[PDB]
């Protein structure tokens, strides 16, 4: 028993 | 502001002003889309200068987190600006513009990853990263009535859309739980240890970008998987890390050989 | 501390660098640095307190003077160039640039034309990066997007015939050689002002002229794609004609009005700046 | 009677997606 998680979107301020 | 959330029932409306940044020189309808996906406006109010989006809740590439009391889907706004006079320069700049809905919540597994902070102690913004900064990103499986687990990474992988198929895409966890971002260059790439629990699993991974990407984003999509909470770990279950200042893989927990088929790149069970 | 030390010495400049140059705890690599637009390797290093240093010629390695009436000043800049990710489709670390400047105290009228007896009947020609009002000249640092050059060109003004100035041609690039890629032309075809006919640019030239020898013009501050270091160097021709002779279409400048949708000449007939809109102001 | 001048290096900052206010 597994799962694909996603995490997102991240951001890259400059 | 000039932006406007509309978190309905199974869909969101956005409402963007073409005057989007204040200054009255309005952008082109054209130049804004709605998340990864790239998905064109629904409608155009002229008078208003505006211009509107409306998707289902899972469309355009949004990702949900499901926290314990609430869901959350997260999105964006895309402005990628039409070429200049002459395209070798860049008189507007691009813009990615971050979009939110909440909706309260209303025996099976659930899996989630959240990221943290630099102490672990609370949950953090998915905004104001830059270069430099370091990423913790904590898995977690939820605690049912049944018994207690070990919680393993088999791979993660970041790309520009929740599709970690596409292209460009980096695998930064690879062949069942090898942390192969930590292996090259100078990252400090790794899995915490020891574990909270035995079915968290905690790792730090330094921030880095796709080459060729205007829009500045990454998604990480990773596979979870559990083991029962006291069985050995193997070549096939397994958390291990690169030290460079020991030119050695070393696991979370287990004997230290499991890791040595992540120096040859397959940890396959044939 | 200074993590960045510039000796400007007689005929040459010493700057030397600290590797922990950000003081992240990491050190970069040495070969990671170089001097100039042109990438000059460094000549030294000394691991005692992890410096690295470079010593090039005041003129070597795309350095960029400019003379003012009191001064020489000499530019240039160090480069952080980190090496490319294991995996080059990801970025790690972002390009940065270091300005390096050196300052120097400096040491019958006659005609450019008919003849230049002495090695000192020489014209000296200027640009400067001045403030919105032109009152002083101002850093090279600091521009965004929607923000204004404001660029005075000038010509010397002693013991010669009274001249009038013109710019033949600007043009952007990431080095002071303007025949490199990428490149782009504010200013052509012999004085036509042709980044303010595109887009939604206010680019032109001032008028009236302060002197018949200066020549004022404003540009919109833009980037080349592609480019991580953020910088622009603007290399233009200047040229002098005698200070009452008629303007035409080799010799004007000329600004595209959008508010009127016509160009406009700094001074001379209307007429003369027919050739910008055709793209060649080139005799037949 | 002509010359070639050069200006810079002029300087921008290093954020792609800045914007007014
Ligand atoms: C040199 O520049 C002078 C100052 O601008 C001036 O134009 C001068 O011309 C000579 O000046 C004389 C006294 O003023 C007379 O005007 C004479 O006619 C004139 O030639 C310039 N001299 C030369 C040789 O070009």
């Amino acid at each position: 028993v597994a799962a694909d998680v996603v995490i997102g979107p991240v951001l890259l301020s400059a | 502001t000039p932006v406007a959330v509309q978190c309905q029932e199974a869909q969101l409306v956005v409402t963007v002003h073409r005057d989007l940044f204040g200054t009255g020189r309005l952008i082109n309808a054209a130049d804004l889309t709605l998340g990864p996906a790239a998905c064109k406006h629904s409608s155009l109010n002229a008078a208003h200068n505006t211009v509107t989006f409306a998707a289902g809740l899972h469309e355009c590439g949004s990702v949900v987190q499901v926290t314990p009391d609430t869901l959350i889907y997260r999105t964006l706004i895309n402005y990628d600006p039409s070429p200049a006079s002459n395209p070798v320069i860049i008189r507007t700049n691009p813009a990615v513009i971050p979009i939110e809905c909440h909706y309260p919540r209303r025996e099976r597994l659930v899996f989630s990853l959240r990221l943290m902070s630099d102490d672990w102690s609370t949950e953090r913004p998915f905004t104001g990263f830059q270069l430099g900064d370091i990423l913790n990103i904590q898995a977690e499986v939820s605690t049912e009535n049944h018994v207690p687990l070990r919680l393993f990474v088999d791979s993660c992988v970041a790309a520009l859309s929740p599709d970690g198929d596409s292209s460009p895409h980096y695998a930064i966890i690879d062949f069942n739980g090898c942390l192969v971002d930590g292996r090259v260059d100078d990252t400090s790439s790794a899995f915490i240890t020891p574990r909270p629990r035995e079915d968290v699993l905690r790792f730090r991974i330094d921030v880095f970008r796709f080459a060729g990407d205007n829009r500045n984003l990454i998604y990480i999509t990773c596979h979870l998987k559990v083991t029962p909470a006291d069985q050995g770990p193997d070549p096939q279950n397994k958390a291990c890390s690169f030290n460079k200042a020991r030119n050695t893989w070393v696991p979370v927990e287990g004997s230290r050989d499991v890791c040595n088929c992540c120096e040859t790149g397959n940890c396959e069970p044939p």
